[PDB]
């Protein structure tokens, strides 16, 4: 809540585990958290929408965990791409070629 | 539109609930 000038991993500390949707979310944020340098709170948003029984599966699976969040920090830097150059276009778009 | 590629539903984080759960 008002806490949110520190990590989310305090969160975690300062959150009981009903508060996943708030902190973590599902457990996100804390291992984009890592994955910060990108944009870790967009990031946790988007894919929000994960599962909760693979969230805890994540945090056991460094391996199959980062793969997943590692697509995740990919999505940032397209949403920040697709956004910008919405009305900023200067360059011609694609012809028709068939 | 702005399409992702992890997940199929890229939404903005809504605290509060429960989000992806069934």
């Amino acid at each position: 809540g008002p806490l949110g000038s520190p990590l989310t991993a305090s969160m975690l500390a300062s959150a009981p585990p009903q508060e996943q949707k708030q902190m973590l979310g599902e457990r996100l944020f804390p291992l984009i958290q890592a994955m910060h340098p990108t944009l870790a709170g967009k990031i946790t948003g988007m894919l929000l929408e994960i599962d909760n029984s693979e969230l805890l599966h994540m945090l056991e699976s460094p391996e199959s965990l980062r793969s997943k969040v590692d697509e995740a920090v990919a999505v940032l830097q397209a949403h920040q791409a697709k956004e910008a150059a919405q009305k900023a276009v200067n360059s011609a778009t694609g012809v028709p070629t068939v | 539109v702005v399409k992702s590629n992890l997940n199929p539903n890229a939404k903005e984080f809504v605290p509060g609930v429960k989000y992806g759960n069934i």
